C-alpha cells in the first residue's frame, strides 16, 4: 500500500491545481 | 500567489462580515456544506486568492472574527454559513467592554491581542505572499474603533509592506443613540487617520434614503442594507478575482487616488439599484448605467459634494463593455462639469473594465470618490466634541480606565490639521 | 424509472443486521440506502428505499409487522427512522430527531414503544410512541465520565426494561410512564473495565450477557442488578466477540470477529461446537426457532447452519469492495466476470449465481476484459501485472509480470483475440502481442502523464479511444501506431464510448457532462449535462444507436435515448456510487455495478 | 579486457547503488529469471555484459561490484525484493552496529573484522576478473557509516594494490544545509585521511540536484528516485565507453591523467547538458551549441559555486549519439574565443573530449527526454575552494569551543587528529590559490 | 539483532506503561488473546525489537514492572492485556511504599535488588545484542525514584556500554499535593544527573492546558493523558522497528543531542492536536503540519521557551515524505529566526523520515529539543528547597530512616552547578 515508489500525490486536486505552483515563478508546474 | 486575509472587528463587521461573505460564496456556486457544484472555471481557477483549500474539494477561507460577546458569534454560527465558518477563527472574550473604547483599548485587549496576533501570524506564514488585508466595522462601534485601533498598531510594524484597508461604517449623524459615540470617534480617528491608507465611509441614514428611492419595500432589514453594502464591496474585490481588460490591483487604485499622504477617505458608489417594475422598465445601457451612477440620489456613502467639488474619480465596470462607450461618457460628464472639478490636477478619473457579468445581471459597475464631502462630517464632530468638553461630561469613567483629557486634546488638535488642510487643498 | 430485475450485494459491515421475520419464510437486511427482504425458498427479492443517505440500523418487531431502520449522515447533520408496514411493504412513518448517525433500533416486546440509539456526538437515547408518531423521550445515554455506549436490548418479558452498554458502560432503565421520564441505573462490575461488542437478553429475563471486545463473555442478573458470572475461564477468542445469540432453552451461540462460529454453555462456556468460517462474524439470527438458522461475515457472506449437524452452507455471497469492473461473454447475456479487491469472481445473470471464483491474494483489481471465444480470460492489476485465465476452469494461464509499474488500470484485448491495448497510472498504453505460450513487448507507447481510465477499440481494430486523469483523449491508428487525433477539455475523462457507425464518440470525464465529438475533423457534435451529482463513471450505449446509459457519484443510473438525447430511464437504490455500465446482448438488461459492491440487473423498459 | 570494479558503503549507497542496477538491466534488456530470452547471449562472461556482470555458464549474471552495509534494515529490503536472485547472498556484506555518524566508530569498532571479509570478496573478484582497470567508489562525506570503512578500506587497497585505479564519488556537505554537525567532524576526517592516496573524485549534491529538477523537470516532489536516475544515468555515460565504441576511445588512466595538472586537487565537477522534461523535448529541438551553452551555464553546474568567481584548469567533454566534428570543433572554438569563461594563462588547451555512437535509450519509469544528442562534462576550476572557507569557518569555531569532542575521547582518539586535518585543509586551500594565480 | 528491554516503576508509571503496551500491540494488529493476525509482514519481522516468541503464535513483552502495593498490579491484571504479561514477569514489594523516597532508597530495596536484578538478567541474557533500556516513571514518585536509583546505580556498574532512556514525569508545579515532593525529586535528581544519558520532560498542567485548548470534550481522564504521551513515546521509538529513509539509532541522535555530558533533560514536541471539527476542517500538509510543530502551545512539556534559545532540535516525520520540503521548511524556520536559536552553532536541526505511517492517520511527527525552559522549573524546587530545609520540615521521619543533613548541601550543590553550567552556556 504504502511500499510504492512511483509517484507523490499532490494534496490537491491539480485539476484545479488549488495549490498554484509556478514554473519557478514562471508559469505551471503541475504534471 | 498574492492573497488578502480578512478581518471581522466589532458586533456590526460580525454581521456584515456574514453577509459579503455569503455574497461571495453565492457567487462563487458552493453550496453551504462546502461540496462545491462545478459551473464557473474562472472562479474555479482564481479561488485561491481568498479561499484555502481542505480535503474532498472543501474551500476553507482566511479571516478572523474578533469580540467579546458569545451570543453574537453563536447566532452567527447559526447562521447560515457557519459549518464554512472556522472555530479555529472563533477567537472572542468572555465579558463585554462596556462600549467603552479605552476598556477595551487597554484592559480587555491586553490579553485577547495574544491569541489573535498568534492566529494572524498563524495564516501570514501558512500563505505566501498576501497583497494585505481587509478590516470590517464601525467606527462608531466601540469593541470595533477598540480593537481596531490596537491590531493596526501591531500589524503595521510587524508586517509594513503591505495593504490595509479599512471598511468601517459611519454612525448616523441624526441620532447616535450611544452617546460616547463622539468620543470613541474621535478618540479612533486620531490613530486612523495616522495609521491607514483606504478608508470607505458608509452612512446608515443614506441607506434608509437608497431604501425610500429605489428599494421602495417599506420594511427592511438591517440585512438588507448589509447586502447592498456587501455587493459594493464584492464589486471592488472581483477585479483581483477575474479577468477582463484592467489594472485591479487596489495599491495602483490607490496610488492613483494619492497624490498626497492625508487623503484617508473614500466615499463608495455602486451600480443599477431597482424597483420592481423597473427592471423590465429599464434598458441597460451604459449611458443611462453612468448617469445613474454619478447621482448625488445616488450618492450614498458619506453626503451630496454638490456644497463641495470632485477631488478625484476612480469607476469601474463590470461586464461585458466597449471601449468606446466609457471614454465618451467621461468626455462627457468632464465637459458636462469641467468647473465642477479642481483644475490643480485635470482627468482626475481612472476606468477599470472587468469583463465578467455578475451573477442574476449582465451590467454593473462600482464607482469611489475622495470629493470633499466630509467636512460636513468632521465639522459635526468638531462641534460635538467641544460641547461635549466644555463640561467634560461622562469622563469619570475614563479616568478610573486610567486615561487623560490631554489624549483628548492632541485628537481634536490632529483633526483641526484634517479641517485645515482639506480646506486649503480644496479652496 | 429504469427498472431492476436482479440484485447482489449485502453491507457486511453492519453488526448484527441480518434480521429473521417471524414468518420464518423473510430474511431481511439492509443494503446501503436500500432495504432488502427476501424469500427464503422462492428467492424472490422486495426492496424498500427513500432513505437519504445507506441504511445503518434496523431491527423486526415481534409480530414481524414493523420494520424500523436508521441511515447515517454527514456532521452536523440529523439522521433518518423509518417506520415500514411489512405486508404492506411500505413506508410508514419517518422520524428526524438525533443528529450525525444511529447505530441501535430496539422494539419493545409487545411492539408499544421504539428505542433509538445516537451516535457518539448526539449520545442520546429516545423513545417513541407508535401509538401516536413522536418520541417518548430522551437524554443523554451514559455518565459524563464514560466512553460511549454500544448497544441496546429491551427485556424479555417487559416493554418498561432495557439495557446497553458500551465502552465501560452499563446501564438499565425503568420507563417512568406518569411522568414520562427515564430513570437510569449502571451497573457494578468490580474491576473488570471492558468494552461490549455483542449483546444478549434471556427470554425468561433471568440473566443477560455482552461479548466483550477483549473476546469475554459477561453474565449478569438484572434484578439484583449485579455480575452473575464471567466468560471462558481461558481460551478467549480473537477479535472479540463480534456477534451473539441465545438458546430457547439455555446456552449460548458466540460469534468471533475471528470468523469463529461457536456454541456453548455457560457453567463451563467449554466450546461445545466449533467451525471456522470465511469472513469475521457481523450477524447470528434463527430462521423461526433456530434449528435451522444464519450468519453472515464481514467478508458479505452469508451462511445457513442446521444446529443437528453443524455443519454450514455458504448460499450467497458478493464483493465486499469497490468492484472496480465487470464484463461479460460477447453476445450472450447468461454470465458475466466481476473484478475486485482479493479476487474476481465469474456469476451466472439469471440464477445470480457465481459460477466460479478466483483465490487472489494480497490484490486489488483494476480492469478486466473476457476474450471473443468462450476460452481466455485477460486482466489489469494495480501491481503492474496482466493475467490470462481459462474460461471455465478459471485457472492461470498466465501472468504478465510486471507487465506495469505504477499499476493497470485500464485494460483491452482486440475482438481478433491478438493483441492488447493497456493504459496504465504512469501515463503509458502498451499495445502487445498475446499468445498461449509466449507474450512479448509490441512496445510501451508514452503519452500521457498521468493515470488512465477507460479504453474503446474500434470495431474495425483499426483506431482506439481512450479516456484518462489528464484531461486529455486520444484517437489512436492501430495500424500506423500513432496518435490519430486529441481530445482535450475542461474534465478528467474517465468514461468514453464509439459510435455504431463510429462517426461520434460520447464522453463522460470530471465535467459532469456527456459529449458527442466527431471523428471526421475536431469538431464538437454536442455537449449535455449528464450527472445532477457528481459524474458518470459509466455509460453504455446500444449497439444500434436506440439509448445508452450514464451512472455514477449521482447514484442515478440514466438511460438516455440517443436519437433524442433525453432522460428515459432512471434506477435508484444504489449506495455505492455506481462504477460500471454493461449491457446484455439482446437487448435485454443493464448491469449497474457500485463501489459498494452492489450489482444490479436492470430489466429492459423499452422494447428489444 | 575492459571491466571494472564497484564499491557501494553505507545505506546512503545502497538504494543508489540498487538503482543504478536497475539501470543496468534496463540497458540490457535483463530478465528478472536472471536470464536473456531466446536471443543468443550467455557465455563465460564476454558481451556487453563483460565488463559489468559475471554470466558464467548457468547463464546467470553477477555484476562486478560489492555492498559493505552495517543497517540490515535496507539490505533485507532489497534481499527481499526483485533482483536477490541475481544477486549473490553474501557479497552483500552486511553488518549488526551502526557507527552513529562517528567516522573512527566506523574505522576502529567494526571495520577490523570486516575488512578482512571485504578483502577476501575483493581477492575472489580479482581471481575471476581479467582487466579490471578500476574501481568506483560510492560513498558519503556525509556519512554516517559511510566515512570510517571507505577510509580504512582505501587505505587496505591503497597499500596493497598501488598499480591501479580507484574513483572516488561521495554526496557533498551542503553549503548551508546540514542534517549533522559531526559532518564537517566526518567529512574533513575523511578528506585529509583521502588526500595522500585518493585517487581521483567526483563529487554531487541534491539541493542542485533538485534545483535543476524544479527548474526544468516541472517535479515539485521529487525523490531519490529521480536522484538515482540521474546520477546513475551519469555514471552510466561514463561507462558508455566500455559498454559501446564511438567516434573516439578515452580511459580513466587518461582521466586521471589529462584531469590532473598538479597533485593533492582531482576534485572536479560534473555537468551534464541535455536535462529536459518529454514534453519540452517535444516541442523543441536540441543541438550541439545550446547543450553547450547550457553545460557553461552557472546554474547548470550541481555545485554552487560561481563560475564567473572561478577560473578553469581542466575540461573533458563526452557527447553520445550522432554530431560532427566539425560543428563540434566550431562549438568549441566559439568557446575558446568567448570571454566569461576564463582558463588560465598556463594552459592554452583544456579539452579533452570524447565521442560515441550508442545514442543512450529511455528507461521504463524514467522522467527524462528521448536523448539523441548528448553530453557530461568534468571539469576542474578554483571556483570550489569557497565550499573548503565554509568549512574552515564552520569548524574552526566548533573546534575551539571543544563540542561533542567528549564521546571521541571516551571511545578512544584525541584532539591531535583534529589537530593535523586543521593544517592539512590550510595547505589545500593556500595551495588552491597558489595554483589559481599566475 | 539489536533490541530494547523496558523498565516500568512507580505507581504512575503502572499506568503508563500499560498504556504503552496496549498502544503498541493496536500499532502491530494482534489480539487481546495473542494470536497474531497476518496483516503486515514487516512488523511481523521486526517484532523482535520489543516481544519474544514463546509456543503457539504469542510474543512475551520484554518489560519488567516493579511496584510495592499488589492492588495496583491487581487492578492492571483485571485491565484488558493483564494477561499478556507473566506471573513470572511481576516483581513487587510485600509492605507500604509510605511514598518516601529514603523509605524506598534503603530498607525495603536492599532485599529486592537481588529479585529485579536476577529478572532483568534474564532478560537480557534472553535477547542477544542491545542498544540499552528505556524506564518509565516519575520523578514526583515516591516510590519510582527510589527504586529506580538503585536499579540504575547497579545496572550502571553492570554494563556502562549502552543507553539509559529515562522518561519521568514531573509533579504539577502549582500543586504538588505531597508536600515533601521537592525532597523527593533532590535526593532523585541529583544522583540521576550523574547517572542517565537521555531524559523525557512532561508536566501535567500543561497537559490539562492541551486538553483544554484542542481536546474539547470536557472531561478527559488521566488514562487519555497516558494515550497521548504513550502516542509520543511509541513514536520516537517506531524509528528502529520501521524501514524508511532515516537513521534510527537513538545513539544517531544522543550524539547529536549532546556536545556537553551535564546536558540529559529534553522536552517532546508532537504532531496534529485535533478537535471536533478540525478532522474535516484540516488539509493534512507538511508545512502547517512543520508551523504546528513550532508553535508554544503545541510543545507540551514544562513551559514557555520564549524566555530563551534553542540549542538543539531534532525532528521525525512518520508517513509519505520528501527531503525537499522538510529540508525547506526547517530552512523556513531558519530565516523566520535565526535571532530565536544560538549563535553559538548553527544548524542544530537533526532530522528523520520514518515511512509507515499510523494507524487511522496518514501524516505524523514528533519532536525532541535542548533549550532553556527548564531553569524555572528547577529554581523553583531549588528555592522550594532552600524554604523547607530552613527549618528542616518533616525532618524526624527521615532522620529515623537514617539520613543526616549532609547530603542535602551537595544535593542543592549540584543542582546550582546545573544552574549556573545552562546560564553560563546560554548567556
Ligand atoms: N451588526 C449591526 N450593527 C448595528 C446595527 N445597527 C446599528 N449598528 C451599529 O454598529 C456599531 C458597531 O458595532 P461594534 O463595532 O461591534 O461596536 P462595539 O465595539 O461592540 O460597541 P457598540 O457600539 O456599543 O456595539 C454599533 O455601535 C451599532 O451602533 C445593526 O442592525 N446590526
Ligand atoms: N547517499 C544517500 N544519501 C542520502 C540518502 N537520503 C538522505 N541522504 C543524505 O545523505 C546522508 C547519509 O549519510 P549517513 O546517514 O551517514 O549514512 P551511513 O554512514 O551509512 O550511516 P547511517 O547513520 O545509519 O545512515 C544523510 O545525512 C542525508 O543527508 C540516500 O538515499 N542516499
Ligand atoms: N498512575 C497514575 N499516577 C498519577 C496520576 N496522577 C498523578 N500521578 C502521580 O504519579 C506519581 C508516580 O507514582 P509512583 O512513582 O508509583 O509514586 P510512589 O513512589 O509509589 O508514591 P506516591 O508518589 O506518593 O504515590 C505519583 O506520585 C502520583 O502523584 C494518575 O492519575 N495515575
Amino acid at each position: 500500500i504504502h511500499s510504492i515508489q512511483g509517484s507523490i500525490v499532490s494534496p490537491h486536486t491539480a485539476a484545479t491545481n488549488g495549490g498554484y505552483s509556478r514554473k519557478n515563478d514562471g508559469g505551471f508546474f503541475s504534471t | 500567489m498574492r492573497e488578502i486575509v480578512h478581518l471581522q472587528a466589532g458586533q456590526c463587521g460580525n454581521q456584515i462580515g456574514a453577509k459579503f461573505w455569503e455574497v461571495i460564496s453565492d457567487e462563487h456556486g458552493i453550496d453551504p456544506t462546502g461540496t462545491y457544484h462545478g459551473d464557473s472555471d474562472l472562479q474555479l481557477e482564481r479561488i485561491n486568492v481568498y479561499y484555502n483549500e481542505a480535503t474532498g474539494g472543501k474551500y476553507v477561507p482566511r479571516a478572523v472574527l474578533v469580540d467579546l460577546e458569545p451570543g453574537t458569534m453563536d447566532s452567527v454560527r447559526s447562521g447560515p454559513f457557519g459549518q464554512i465558518f472556522r472555530p479555529d477563527n472563533f477567537v472572542f472574550g468572555q465579558s463585554g467592554a462596556g462600549n467603552n473604547w479605552a476598556k477595551g483599548h487597554y484592559t480587555e485587549g491586553a490579553e485577547l491581542v495574544d491569541s489573535v496576533l498568534d492566529v494572524v501570524r498563524k495564516e501570514a506564514e501558512s500563505c505566501d505572499c498576501l497583497q494585505g488585508f481587509q478590516l470590517t466595522h464601525s467606527l462608531g462601534g466601540g469593541t470595533g474603533s477598540g480593537m481596531g485601533t490596537l491590531l493596526i498598531s501591531k500589524i503595521r510594524e510587524e508586517y509594513p509592506d503591505r495593504i490595509m484597508n479599512t471598511f468601517s461604517v459611519v454612525p448616523s449623524p441624526k441620532v447616535s443613540d450611544t452617546v460616547v459615540e463622539p468620543y470613541n470617534a474621535t478618540l479612533s480617528v486620531h490613530q486612523l487617520v495616522e495609521n491607514t491608507d483606504e478608508t470607505y465611509c458608509i452612512d446608515n441614514e443614506a441607506l434608509y434614503d437608497i431604501c425610500f428611492r429605489t428599494l421602495k419595500l417599506t420594511t427592511p432589514t438591517y440585512g438588507d442594507l448589509n447586502h447592498l453594502v456587501s455587493a459594493t464591496m464584492s464589486g471592488v474585490t472581483t477585479c483581483l478575482r477575474f479577468p477582463g481588460q484592467l489594472n485591479a490591483d487596489l495599491r495602483k487604485l490607490a496610488v492613483n487616488m494619492v497624490p498626497f499622504p492625508r487623503l484617508h477617505f473614500f466615499m463608495p458608489g455602486f451600480a443599477p439599484l431597482t424597483s420592481r417594475g423597473s427592471q423590465q422598465y429599464r434598458a441597460l445601457t451604459v449611458p443611462e448605467l453612468t448617469q445613474q451612477m454619478f447621482d448625488a440620489k445616488n450618492m450614498m456613502a458619506a453626503c451630496d459634494p454638490r456644497h463641495g467639488r470632485y477631488l478625484t474619480v476612480a469607476a469601474v465596470f463590470r461586464g461585458r463593455m466597449s471601449m468606446k462607450e466609457v471614454d465618451e461618457q467621461m468626455l462627457n460628464v468632464q465637459n458636462k462639469n469641467s468647473s465642477y472639478f479642481v483644475e490643480w490636477i485635470p482627468n482626475n478619473v481612472k476606468t477599470a473594465v472587468c469583463d465578467i457579468p455578475p451573477r442574476g445581471l449582465k451590467m454593473s459597475a462600482t464607482f469611489i470618490g475622495n470629493s470633499t464631502a466630509i467636512q460636513e462630517l468632521f465639522k459635526r464632530i468638531s462641534e460635538q466634541f467641544t460641547a461635549m468638553f466644555r463640561r467634560k461630561a461622562f469622563l469619570h469613567w475614563y479616568t478610573g480606565e486610567g486615561m487623560d483629557e490631554m489624549e483628548f486634546t492632541e485628537a481634536e488638535s490632529n483633526m483641526n490639521d484634517l479641517v485645515s488642510e482639506y480646506q486649503q487643498y480644496q479652496d | 424509472e429504469l427498472e431492476l430485475q436482479a440484485v447482489i450485494g449485502f453491507n457486511g459491515h453492519v453488526p448484527n443486521g441480518l434480521k429473521c421475520h417471524p414468518d420464518q419464510e423473510h430474511l431481511i437486511y439492509p443494503l446501503g440506502c436500500t432495504v432488502l427482504i427476501q424469500a427464503i425458498n422462492t428467492n424472490e427479492q422486495n426492496f424498500l428505499h427513500g432513505h437519504g443517505n445507506n441504511v445503518s440500523c434496523v431491527t423486526i418487531s415481534k409480530e414481524g409487522d414493523y420494520i424500523a431502520s436508521g441511515q447515517v449522515t454527514f456532521m452536523g447533520f440529523k439522521a433518518d427512522i423509518i417506520l415500514w408496514d411489512f405486508k404492506k411493504r411500505e413506508l410508514i412513518a419517518r422520524l428526524s430527531l438525533h443528529k450525525g448517525k444511529i447505530e441501535a433500533l430496539a422494539f419493545s416486546p409487545n411492539d408499544l414503544y421504539l428505542v433509538s440509539l445516537g451516535g457518539p456526538d448526539d449520545g442520546s437515547v429516545v423513545v417513541w410512541s407508535i401509538a401516536k408518531r413522536d418520541a417518548i423521550c430522551g437524554s443523554p445515554a451514559a455518565g459524563l465520565n464514560v466512553g460511549n455506549a454500544t448497544s441496546v436490548v429491551f427485556s424479555r418479558c417487559r416493554d418498561e426494561m432495557f439495557v446497553t452498554a458500551g465502552n465501560g458502560t452499563i446501564r438499565v432503565w425503568e420507563l417512568d410512564l406518569p411522568n414520562r421520564k427515564i430513570w437510569p441505573t449502571e451497573c457494578q462490575t468490580g474491576q473488570m473495565k471492558r468494552i461490549v461488542l455483542s449483546t444478549g437478553m434471556a427470554d425468561d429475563d433471568s440473566f443477560f450477557y455482552l461479548g466483550t471486545t477483549t473476546g469475554d463473555i459477561l453474565k449478569m442478573n438484572p434484578k439484583t442488578k449485579l455480575l452473575a458470572d464471567t466468560g471462558p475461564v481461558k481460551d478467549k477468542f480473537s477479535l472479540g466477540v463480534s456477534a451473539l445469540r441465545c438458546l430457547k432453552m439455555g446456552g449460548l451461540l458466540v460469534g468471533s470477529g475471528a470468523g469463529l462460529l461457536i456454541f456453548c454453555k455457560s457453567p463451563s462456556y467449554k466450546p461445545i461446537k466449533k467451525v471456522q468460517l470465511q469472513g469475521g462474524i457481523t450477524s447470528i439470527t434463527l430462521r423461526g426457532e433456530g434449528h435451522q438458522f444464519f450468519v453472515g461475515t464481514e467478508e458479505s457472506h452469508i451462511y445457513r447452519v442446521n444446529f443437528t449437524d453443524f455443519k454450514e452452507t455458504l448460499i450467497a455471497t458478493c464483493h465486499f469492495e469497490a468492484v472496480q469492473d465487470i464484463v461479460f461473454p460477447f453476445g450472450t447475456a447468461e454470465l458475466f466476470a466481476t473484478c475486485a479487491k482479493k479476487d474476481i469472481r465469474v456469476w451466472h445473470t439469471m440464477s445470480k449465481r457465481e459460477l466460479l471464483r478466483i483465490t487472489v491474494p494480497n490484490m486489488t483489481c483494476h480492469g478486466i476484459d473476457f476474450m471473443r471465444d468462450g476460452k481466455s480470460i485477460i486482466s489489469a492489476w494495480d501491481d503492474g501485472k496482466i493475467r490470462a485465465f481459462a474460461p471455465e476452469s478459471g485457472r492461470l494461464m498466465y501472468t504478465i509480470n510486471s507487465a506495469h509499474r505504477i499499476g493497470v488500470t485500464a485494460i483491452a484485448t482486440t475482438s481478433d483475440c491478438k493483441r492488447i491495448i493497456s493504459g496504465g497510472g504512469e501515463g503509458e498504453v502498451r499495445v502487445w502481442q498475446v499468445g498461449c505460450q509466449t507474450q512479448k513487448l509490441e512496445e510501451a507507447l508514452k503519452e500521457h502523464k498521468s493515470s488512465v481510465s477507460c479504453i474503446r477499440v474500434k470495431k474495425n481494430n483499426e483506431e482506439c479511444v481512450t479516456a484518462s486523469t489528464d484531461g486529455t483523449c486520444i484517437i489512436w491508428d492501430l495500424v500506423r501506431l500513432r496518435r490519430n487525433q486529441m481530445i482535450l477539455a475542461n474534465t478528467l475523462f474517465q468514461c468514453v464510448c464509439y459510435h455504431p457507425e463510429e462517426f461520434q464518440i460520447i464522453t463522460s470525464g470530471t465535467d459532469r457532462k456527456i459529449a458527442y465529438w466527431e471523428v471526421f475533423d475536431g469538431s464538437v457534435i454536442r455537449e449535455l449535462e449528464g450527472s445532477l451529482s457528481g459524474s458518470i463513471n459509466g455509460m453504455d450505449i446500444t449497439q444500434e444507436g436506440g439509448h445508452f446509459v450514464t451512472g455514477g457519484h449521482d447514484h442515478l443510473v440514466k438511460v438516455w435515448d440517443y436519437n433524442e438525447g433525453e432522460v428515459t430511464h432512471v434506477g435508484v437504490g444504489h449506495s455505492g456510487n455506481i462504477m460500471a455500465m454493461r449491457i446484455s446482448p439482446g437487448n435485454q438488461y443493464i448491469v449497474s455495478v457500485s463501489a459498494d459492491g452492489a450489482i444490479l440487473r436492470w430489466k429492459y423498459p423499452f422494447a428489444s | 579486457m575492459r571491466e571494472c570494479i564497484s564499491i557501494h558503503v553505507g545505506q546512503a549507497g545502497v538504494q543508489i547503488g540498487n538503482a543504478c542496477w536497475e539501470l543496468y538491466c534496463l540497458e540490457h534488456g535483463i530478465q528478472p529469471d536472471g536470464q536473456m530470452p531466446s536471443d543468443k547471449t550467455i557465455g563465460g562472461g564476454d558481451d556487453s555484459f563483460n565488463t559489468f556482470f559475471s554470466e558464467t555458464g548457468a547463464g546467470k549474471h553477477v555484476p562486478r561490484a560489492v555492498f559493505v552495509d552495517l543497517e540490515p534494515t535496507v539490505v533485507d529490503e532489497v534481499r527481499t525484493g526483485t533482483y536477490r536472485q541475481l544477486f549473490h547472498p553474501e557479497q552483500l556484506i552486511t553488518g549488526k552496529e551502526d557507527a552513529a555518524n562517528n567516522y573512527a566508530r566506523g574505522h576502529y569498532t567494526i571495520g577490523k573484522e570486516i575488512v578482512d571479509l571485504v578483502l577476501d570478496r575483493i581477492r575472489k573478484l580479482a581471481d575471476l576478473c581479467t582487466g579490471l582497470q578500476g574501481f568506483l567508489i560510492f560513498h558519503s562525506f556525509g556519512g554516517g557509516t559511510g566515512s570510517g570503512f571507505a577510509s580504512l578500506l582505501m587505505e587496505r587497497l591503497s597499500v596493497d594494490y598501488g598499480k591501479k585505479s580507484k574513483l572516488e564519488f561521495a554526496i557533498y556537505p551542503a553549503p548551508q544545509v546540514s542534517t549533522a554537525v559531526v559532518e564537517p567532524y566526518n567529512s574533513i576526517l575523511t578528506t585529509h585521511t583521502t588526500l595522500e592516496h585518493s585517487d581521483c573524485a567526483f563529487m554531487v549534491d541534491n539541493e542542485a540536484i533538485y534545483d535543476i529538477c524544479r527548474r526544468n523537470l516541472d517535479i515539485e516532489r521529487p525523490t531519490y528516485t529521480n536522484l538515482n536516475r540521474l546520477i546513475g544515468q551519469i555514471v552510466s555515460s561514463i561507462t558508455a565507453s566500455l559498454r559501446f565504441d564511438g567516434a573516439l576511445n578515452v580511459d580513466l588512466t587518461e582521466f586521471q591523467t589529462n584531469l590532473v595538472p598538479y597533485p593533492r586537487i582531482h576534485f572536479p565537477l560534473a555537468t551534464y547538458a541535455p536535462v529536459i522534461s518529454a514534453e519540452k523535448a517535444y516541442h523543441e529541438q536540441l543541438s550541439v551549441a545550446e547543450i553547450t551553452n547550457a553545460c557553461f551555464e552557472p546554474a547548470n553546474q550541481m555545485v554552487k559555486c560561481d563560475p564567473r568567481h572561478g577560473k578553469y584548469m581542466a575540461c573533458c567533454m563526452l557527447y553520445r549519439g550522432d554530431v560532427v566534428p566539425k560543428d563540434v570543433n566550431a562549438a568549441i572554438a566559439t568557446i575558446k574565443t568567448k570571454r566569461t569563461i576564463q582558463f588560465v594563462d598556463w594552459c592554452p588547451t583544456g579539452f579533452k573530449v570524447g565521442i560515441n555512437y550508442q545514442p543512450p535509450t529511455v528507461v521504463p519509469g524514467g522522467d527524462l527526454a528521448k536523448v539523441q544528442r548528448a553530453v557530461c562534462m568534468l571539469s576542474n576550476t578554483t571556483a570550489i575552494a569557497e565550499a573548503w572557507a565554509r568549512l574552515d569557518h564552520k569548524f574552526d569555531l566548533m573546534y575551539a569551543k571543544r563540542a561533542f569532542v567528549h564521546w571521541y575521547v571516551g571511545e578512544g582518539m584525541e584532539e591531535g587528529e583534529f589537530s593535523e586535518a586543521r593544517e592539512d585543509l590550510a595547505a589545500l586551500e593556500k595551495d588552491y590559490e597558489e595554483v589559481g594565480v599566475d
